[PDB]
């Protein structure tokens, strides 16, 4: 996880893609309950600052999912011999 | 209205403070029934008196041993006593068992029926050998004592029960720090006074692994 | 004490007290004395 | 200003400017009056006992955070001798970490003294919590007058617990309450830190502060997690 | 939404209800007029449904009941640890596991019991144990008896804490019904919390404690100079030499360089040749991966923070056209019925215990466990029987839910209602496959017996004669043997030596060797399939016909456990679902007895034995491929070729196994009174005895009555099962101790 490593780049890009995905619809966040196609835009608790629904549990889950996706990508690329 | 065993606690309903040393300490609800209350009072009194007698004898023997007189330790005193005793083992314990059985069923049937032995059945004595209170007899057992005065008798009762409880604590301390140190209680006391900052219950090896 | 000793007096505890007493009595007889066959004093 | 990052809804509905804390940070929810409803003492999950344990944990954390770092800078300076100046976990609290041999008594002797004294203290505290003001009625060495306490068992006051007795006005008392609970919540993280720093470096917390100060990039979380002893 | 709803002090803590034994039931609250009052008292003692109709009090009752059972199990575990600490040869067994038999029970010299203190070696005498606790205490790194004493005292402390917790959570602070109905929070907390936290804690304990101790143990180092695990925990220098990846010090974990941890988180197939058990590095990576899988699965459901899954939505959304309403109401049933959840949990627990027994006999996870044949056989048989009991109880409590907690209002066209609708088709098809499996397994056995008896072995169903080769099982064996070659290239060897090509051996005895499957294994496996199909037929028929039937339409109003509806319709005896479970217990007993007979014979004839320089010699003569095809071969070469040590056990260390064998014969035979007979004859005999006691005035105030018909059936099945279980236990243990 040295600054400049391909694993660091993969981790940061995954985290940023997950925050982008949860910022404007586009992900089953605390604001967006999920149907088979993830609709209906509900509201609970409060966002505490920036708009939409980035609560304390929204960034906690998306960071967890973004981290967990990154272990799959890095170790998958490491197993096949990439980066 | 009374100093309890724990400040702010709720005293038991069966402990109204009318007993000697009634500090209201009874979490297991023993002595709730009045007959068993009397039996517990009797048992506490006799265990207390025997604890004080044994502790006083142990302390006297240990002090006499420390001053230079030939005396055994409080432990295994009888083991080295029997080899020089004219009375052998077996006969001594059985003699004391018969005599103490006589005295103890006499006081037992005095406890069951107060004043039952004051009818002159035992050698024609009426005022003597008659229980004055629950665990407190009279006649022969109060030769010169001040139990006639009520306040002095109550103060002596409180003093007796408190000294008894202190002697129970002393006897358990005796066996505990004898198993800890294998020395006389006076020797342990002198070691505690000589080096209080180091010699204690913690630096004896045993009981603190 | 009365409320607890009423439970203490019911049959399962009596099913223990007699059992403990008789069992321990027979253990001590078979322990201090060896295994005999004849009651020839 | 108000509320916090977690700040669950249906949790601010039972607290608004009442407790000395009350910053709206109850994401899980444990001060609901519906919890432990009924009769009797019941359980520990209730606002009174939770506030009581929070302020007690707070003050104990203040004392601990003062005592853990106090010998250290004074050992760096010439205040206390460096022979006695040792890390807080090497004083005998963790004998695997180390003990101080040059004490006036055995560590278990001091443990028994602490056990007796603080058993008296905490059992009197618990008995006054069960029965408010009941320690001022049973005779205790002639000092029953300073154990009267107040309506809140957490904040007793009296001739000794508040011998300075300043903050008589409600506003100054509320400010002192907020200051106490905020410095206690800081000492919370101070102890959490001090323990984590001790387990991740094996050295004292002020030495870790010096390490972060001299080299922030080379001595931080990422380098110390990948180092020796953690 | 999810919160902690708790009612404080609902029940006073007093012995008032202890004074009167009959207080939970209003029928038993009057008095003991008849002797059946006592059996109803001990029978309806924990039946909380008829004590009260409130679900909240039932939930509190079962919560503190589970607390009490947990405290009891913790007391038992603490007692086992104390026995291993005080009366054991664990110190001797650590220095010599291949020559010193384990022993942890010491008898008294009171009456002739000194012969039971067998010469197990190491200068120690006692009962040779079979639970395998020494293997567990060698896996989890334990050296001295001080550590076992500490574990026992901690277990006693936690047991007292659990009992105090039950008392508190019932009498002092009882949770409400909404607290128990938080199913999503329950599942998340018992997936991520319980299972995941325990798996991660065990992985950490194995990595920081068990791995260095087991690395030094199999290297020939005596345990006396082995460093204590706290030295490995605190000091990285001592743990660095045994495992070089610890010199990195948690750097590869956060930097995603987990390939550097390949020294103590290995992925190896097979067993450790020094000890015979699984590699502790493999178990460490296993429990770490299990902790990962349970941490990720424990964050699936939605409790309070919007995100997650709602189980009602998941159930109601899976609807498929041949099922009508698909899982429409099952969330409402499982959140309101304790017996339905009891059936599900007991069925899955029993099946998982069966998997546990099979996967310990397959891959021994403990050092010096494969060579200890007694511990392996005892573990397999014991978890086999416990799994069977849990499955039978699952069927019983499913039938109880069917009788009591099932209502037709919530379910109209769902899966449960449609299973009720076509129950006759299910029972008929199960009967057909039952008859089919029974014929072409047991008739094959009888035909082989006949052709052996008729002097025509070439007409038998054997390997020498025409054979039924189990091609599917052998192909699965070959695939798993070649699985590390292609499909799992990172595995060092095969996951087990069931299908391998090498033989491991510790101390001159075979630890685990490849297993060959022939016609006899085919016959026994299809016998097992037949027997399990019959038992599941009995249990499923009892569950399905508990509510209503073509015979008795009003069986729902007659309760779950009733003896009969009278001699009408030709006699409706044993028509209740309780009697279906009563028969299913015996069918379970037959199934698991034949299963463990197959296990013992196959493992003694083709796996267990002593390795020599000239080949491998097993315990028997390898006669399973020649004698397991006939009933007489099975009898003579398993029950008569063995059990020669049980009969001659007298005067030796294992004579108590012979005594237990004959007492088990007694109890098994004594049960057939309560099974064949009825009640009217016994009631009339009791009337005559009552007259005898009336003649000389010793008449009890309580009227002596014969046992109830359900009571008599329960006594019969209990005595029968206890006798059979103890018979097989004594025979198996004596055979595996005197030989293995
Ligand atoms: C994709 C971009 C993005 C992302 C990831 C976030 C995410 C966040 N912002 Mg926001 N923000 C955004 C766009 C974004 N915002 C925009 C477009 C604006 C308007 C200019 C803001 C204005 C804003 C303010 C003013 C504050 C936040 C805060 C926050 C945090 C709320 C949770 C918290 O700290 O309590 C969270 C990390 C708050 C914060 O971090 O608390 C200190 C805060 O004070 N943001
Ligand atoms: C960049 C994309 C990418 C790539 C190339 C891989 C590639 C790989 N990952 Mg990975 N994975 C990814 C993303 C990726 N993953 C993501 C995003 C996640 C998070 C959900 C995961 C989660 C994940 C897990 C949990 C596991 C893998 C595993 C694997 C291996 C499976 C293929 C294999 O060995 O043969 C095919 C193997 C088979 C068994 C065939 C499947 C046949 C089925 C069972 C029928 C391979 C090295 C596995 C591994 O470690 O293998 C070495 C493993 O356990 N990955
Ligand atoms: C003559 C023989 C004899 C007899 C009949 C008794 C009988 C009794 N003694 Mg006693 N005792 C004896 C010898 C005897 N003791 C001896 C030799 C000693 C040693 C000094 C004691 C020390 C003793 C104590 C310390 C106590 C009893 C107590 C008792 C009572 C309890 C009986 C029981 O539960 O068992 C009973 C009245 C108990 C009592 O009186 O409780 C009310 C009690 O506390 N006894
Ligand atoms: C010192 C403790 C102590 C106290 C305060 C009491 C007090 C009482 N007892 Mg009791 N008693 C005691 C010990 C004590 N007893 C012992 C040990 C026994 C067993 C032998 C008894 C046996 C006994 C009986 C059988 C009866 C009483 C009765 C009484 C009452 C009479 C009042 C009286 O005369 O005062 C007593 C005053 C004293 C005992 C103080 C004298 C203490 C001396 C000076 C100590 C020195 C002697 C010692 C052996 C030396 C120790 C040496 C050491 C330093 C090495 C009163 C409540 C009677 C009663 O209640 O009737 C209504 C009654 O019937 N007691
Ligand atoms: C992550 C949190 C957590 C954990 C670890 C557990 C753990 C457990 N629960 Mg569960 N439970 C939880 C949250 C949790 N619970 C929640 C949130 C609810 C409400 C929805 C419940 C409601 C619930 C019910 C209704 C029942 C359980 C039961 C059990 C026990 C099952 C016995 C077993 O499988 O053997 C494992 C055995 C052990 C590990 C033995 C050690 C037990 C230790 C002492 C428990 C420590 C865990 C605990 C959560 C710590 C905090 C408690 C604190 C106040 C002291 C097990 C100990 C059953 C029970 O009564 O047992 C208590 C049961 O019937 N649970
Ligand atoms: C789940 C069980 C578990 C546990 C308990 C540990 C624990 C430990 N491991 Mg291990 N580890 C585990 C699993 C586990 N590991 C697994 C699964 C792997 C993967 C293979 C590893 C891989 C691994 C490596 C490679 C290394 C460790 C190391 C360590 C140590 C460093 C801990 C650390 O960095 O935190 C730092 C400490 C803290 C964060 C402290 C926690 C906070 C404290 C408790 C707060 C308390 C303060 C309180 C307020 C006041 C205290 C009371 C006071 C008044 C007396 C520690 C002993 C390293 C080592 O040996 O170092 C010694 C090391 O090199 N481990
Ligand atoms: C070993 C003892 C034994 C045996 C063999 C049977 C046999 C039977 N029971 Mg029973 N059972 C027994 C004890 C036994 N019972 C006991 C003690 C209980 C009480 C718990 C039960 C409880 C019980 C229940 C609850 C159920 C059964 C059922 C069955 C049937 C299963 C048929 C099947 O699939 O197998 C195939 C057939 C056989 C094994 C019979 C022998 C066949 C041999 C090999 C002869 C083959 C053909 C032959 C050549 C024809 C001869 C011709 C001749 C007339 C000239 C069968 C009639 C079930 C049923 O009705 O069927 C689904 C059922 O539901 N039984
Ligand atoms: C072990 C023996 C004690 C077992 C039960 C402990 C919990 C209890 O009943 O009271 C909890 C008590 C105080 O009751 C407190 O009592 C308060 C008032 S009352 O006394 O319950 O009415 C109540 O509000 C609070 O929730 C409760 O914690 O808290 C303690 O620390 C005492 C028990 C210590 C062990
Ligand atoms: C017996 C007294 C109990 C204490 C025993 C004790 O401390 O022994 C330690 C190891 O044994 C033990 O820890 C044994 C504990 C059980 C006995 C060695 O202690 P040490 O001399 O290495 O102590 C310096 C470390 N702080
Ligand atoms: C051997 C036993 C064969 C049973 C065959 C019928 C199964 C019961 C049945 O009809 O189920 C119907 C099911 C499809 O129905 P749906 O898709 O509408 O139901 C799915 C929801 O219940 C979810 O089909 C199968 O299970 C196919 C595989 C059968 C095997
Ligand atoms: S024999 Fe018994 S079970 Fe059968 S119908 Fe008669 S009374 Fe009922």
């Amino acid at each position: 996880s040295f600054i400049g490593s391909p694993t660091n780049l993969i981790m940061v890009s995954s985290i940023g893609a997950c925050l982008f995905a949860s910022r404007f619809g586009l992900a089953p966040s605390v604001r967006k309950v999920a149907q088979p196609l993830k609709l209906s835009d509900r509201e609970v608790l409060q966002t505490t600052g920036d708009p939409a629904g980035f609560t304390a549990t929204d960034v906690l889950a998306m960071g967890a999912a973004g981290h967990a996706i990154g272990v799959g990508i890095v170790l998958g690329l490491k197993g096949i011999g990439q980066l | 209205d009374r100093p309890l065993w724990s400040p702010g606690s709720e005293p038991p309903a069966w402990l109204d403070g009318s007993l000697a040393g009634d500090y209201g300490f009874d979490p297991l609800h023993l002595s709730e029934e009045p007959e068993m209350r009397k039996w517990m009072v009797q048992a506490e009194l006799v265990h207390a008196r025997w604890a004080m007698l044994g502790v006083a004898g142990i302390l006297f023997t240990s002090i006499a041993a420390k001053t230079g007189a030939p005396f055994p330790d409080w432990y295994d005193a009888g083991k080295e006593a029997i080899k020089t005793s004219p009375a052998p083992l077996g006969s001594l314990i059985f003699t004391e068992l018969l005599l103490f059985g006589w005295v103890e069923t006499k006081r037992l049937y005095d406890l069951r029926n107060p004043g039952s032995q004051g009818d002159g059945s035992f050698l024609g004595i009426t005022d003597g050998l008659k229980g004055k209170e629950n665990g407190y007899p009279g006649g022969l057992f109060d030769p010169m004592g001040m139990s006639k005065n009520e306040a002095s008798y109550k103060e002596a009762k409180v003093k007796e029960i408190k000294n008894g409880r202190l002697a129970m604590l002393a006897f358990v301390g005796f066996i505990a720090q004898h198993h800890a140190t294998h020395k006389s209680p006076i020797d342990n006391l002198l070691d505690h006074v000589a080096d209080p900052f180091h010699v204690t219950f913690a630096t004896n090896g045993v009981s603190i692994p | 004490m009365k409320d607890f000793t009423t439970y203490l007096s019911t049959a399962p505890v009596v099913g223990l007290g007699w059992a403990i007493f008789t069992s321990g009595l027979l253990i001590e007889i078979n322990r201090f004395f060896p295994d005999p066959l004849v009651f020839s004093f | 200003d108000f509320l916090y990052v977690g700040s669950d809804a249906a949790a601010l509905k039972y607290l608004d400017g009442t407790l000395p804390g009350d910053y709206g940070f109850d994401p899980l929810g444990l001060l609901d009056p519906s919890v432990s409803g009924g009769k009797g003492e019941g359980g520990f999950v209730n606002p009174r006992w939770l506030q009581y344990s929070e302020v007690i944990h707070a003050r104990w954390a203040m004392l601990g955070a003062a005592g853990c770092i106090a010998p250290e800078i004074l050992g760096k300076a010439g205040v206390i001798p460096a022979e006695t100046a040792v890390d807080w976990f090497r004083t005998g609290v963790i004998p695997p970490a180390g003990v101080y041999k040059n004490f006036w008594a055995d560590p278990f002797t001091l443990f028994f003294i602490e056990v007796v004294a603080i058993q008296f203290a905490e059992l009197k505290r618990l008995q006054d919590y069960k029965n408010p003001g009941s320690q001022s009625r049973q005779y205790f060495l002639g000092l029953e007058g300073l154990f009267k306490g107040s309506d809140n068992p957490a904040y007793p006051g009296g001739p000794f617990f508040n011998f300075a007795n300043f903050g008589k006005t409600e506003e100054e008392m509320k400010k002192l309450k907020l200051n106490e609970i905020k410095n206690g919540r800081l000492a919370m993280l101070a102890m959490f830190g001090y323990g984590a720093q001790a387990v991740i470096t094996g050295d004292g917390p002020f030495d870790n502060l010096l390490a972060h100060l001299a080299d922030p990039t080379g001595n931080n979380l990422i380098t110390n997690l990948g180092g020796k002893f953690g | 939404k999810v919160k902690i709803a708790v009612d404080r002090n609902p029940v006073e803590t007093n012995f008032e209800k202890w004074a009167k034994p009959g207080h939970f039931s209003r029928a038993l609250a009057k008095g003991p007029n008849t002797t059946t009052w006592i059996w109803n008292l001990h029978a309806d003692a924990h039946d909380f449904d008829n004590h009260t109709s409130d679900l909240e009090e039932i939930s509190r009752k079962v919560f503190s009941a589970h607390f009490g059972q947990l405290g009891i199990i913790l007391i038992w575990l603490s007692g086992m640890y104390f026995h291993g600490a005080r009366f054991s040869n664990y110190e001797g067994w650590l220095s010599d596991p291949t020559h010193i038999k384990p022993s942890a029970q010491v008898v008294w010299p009171i009456v002739g019991q000194e012969i039971l203190n067998g010469d197990v070696g190491g200068g120690f005498q006692g009962i040779q144990i079979t639970s395998g606790f020494f293997q567990l205490w060698r896996a989890s790194g334990i050296t001295s008896e001080l550590q076992l004493y500490s574990t026992a005292i901690g277990g006693l402390v936690l047991a007292a804490a659990c009992f105090f917790a039950g008392w508190f959570h019932y009498h002092k602070a009882a949770p409400k019904l909404e607290w128990f109905q938080n199913v999503e929070s329950m599942l998340n907390h018992h997936l991520a919390g319980l299972l995941g936290l325990g798996s991660l804690a065990w992985a950490g304990h194995q990595i920081h404690v068990s791995l260095p101790v087991n690395k030094l143990l199999d290297a020939g180092v005596d345990p006396k100079e082995i460093p204590l695990p706290h030295e490995f925990l605190l000091n990285q220098s001592i743990i660095a030499d045994l495992y070089p990846s610890f010199s990195k010090g948690l750097a590869p974990f956060f930097t995603l360089n987990w390939a550097e941890y390949s020294d103590f988180l290995t992925f190896k197939g097979g067993l450790n040749p020094v000890t015979g058990g699984l590699w502790l590095s493999d178990t460490a990576h296993h429990h770490l991966a299990i902790a990962v899988l349970f941490l990720v699965a424990g964050h699936q459901y939605r409790t309070n923070w919007g995100i997650g899954h709602s189980i009602k939505d998941i159930l109601e959304s899976h609807k498929g056209p041949f099922t009508g309403n698909g899982h429409a109401g099952l969330y409402e049933i499982l959140t309101t019925s304790w017996h339905a959840q009891l059936a599900i949990n007991l069925a899955l627990f029993g099946s998982l215990s069966i998997i546990v027994a099979h996967h310990m006999y397959a891959m021994p996870p403990y050092p010096y466990l494969a060579t200890d044949y007694g511990t392996q056989l005892s573990l397999f048989t014991h978890h086999m029987w416990i799994g069977g009991f849990c499955v039978v109880g699952a069927g019983a409590h499913a039938a109880i839910f069917m009788v009591r907690d099932y209502d037709p209002t919530n379910n109209y066209n769902n899966l449960l209602d449609r299973v009720i609708r076509h129950r006759d088709a299910i029972i008929s098809h199960l009967n057909w496959v039952s008859i089919f499996l029974g014929f072409h397994s047991f008739g094959l056995y009888i035909h082989n017996d006949t052709m052996s008896a008729l002097g025509r072995p070439q007409d038998m169903f054997s390997d020498t004669a025409i054979q039924l080769q189990p091609v599917f099982a052998q192909w699965i064996q070959n695939t798993h043997f070649t699985a590390p070659q292609l499909t799992a290239p990172n595995a060092l060897a095969a996951t087990s030596l069931t299908w391998g090509g090498d033989v491991v051996a510790v101390g001159g005895k075979v630890a685990m060797m490849p297993i060959a499957l022939g016609t006899s294994d085919f016959l026994v496996h299809h016998i097992h399939a037949f027997t399990i199909h019959v038992t599941v037929l009995i249990l499923l028929k009892g569950v399905l016909f508990a509510r209503s039937s073509r015979l008795i339409p009003d069986k729902a109003n007659l309760g779950f456990r009733f003896p009969c509806d009278g001699p009408g319709r030709g006699g409706t005896c044993q028509v209740s679902a309780w009697d279906h479970v009563f028969l299913g217990l015996f069918w379970m007993y037959n199934s698991l007895s034949i299963v463990i007979f197959h296990f013992s014979w196959k493992m003694q004839s083709d796996v267990w034995g002593t390795v020599t320089d000239s080949g491998v010699s097993h315990i028997t003569g390898g006669n399973f491929a020649q004698s397991a095809n006939t009933i007489n071969g099975w009898l003579r070469d398993f029950l008569w070729a063995q059990s020669s040590q049980v009969i001659q056990s007298y005067g030796s260390a294992l004579s108590a196994y012979g005594l237990m064998f004959l007492g088990a014969h007694f109890v098994w035979a004594f049960s057939l009174m309560f099974l064949f007979s009825g009640r009217g004859y016994w009631q009339e005999l009791i009337e005559s005895i009552v007259w005898a006691h009336n003649k000389l005035r010793v008449a009890p105030s309580i009227q002596p009555r014969a046992l109830s018909i359900t009571q008599g059936r329960a006594v019969g099945v209990a005595h029968y099962l206890l006798g059979g279980i103890a018979t097989t236990w004594s025979f198996f243990l004596a055979r595996i101790i005197a030989v293995g």
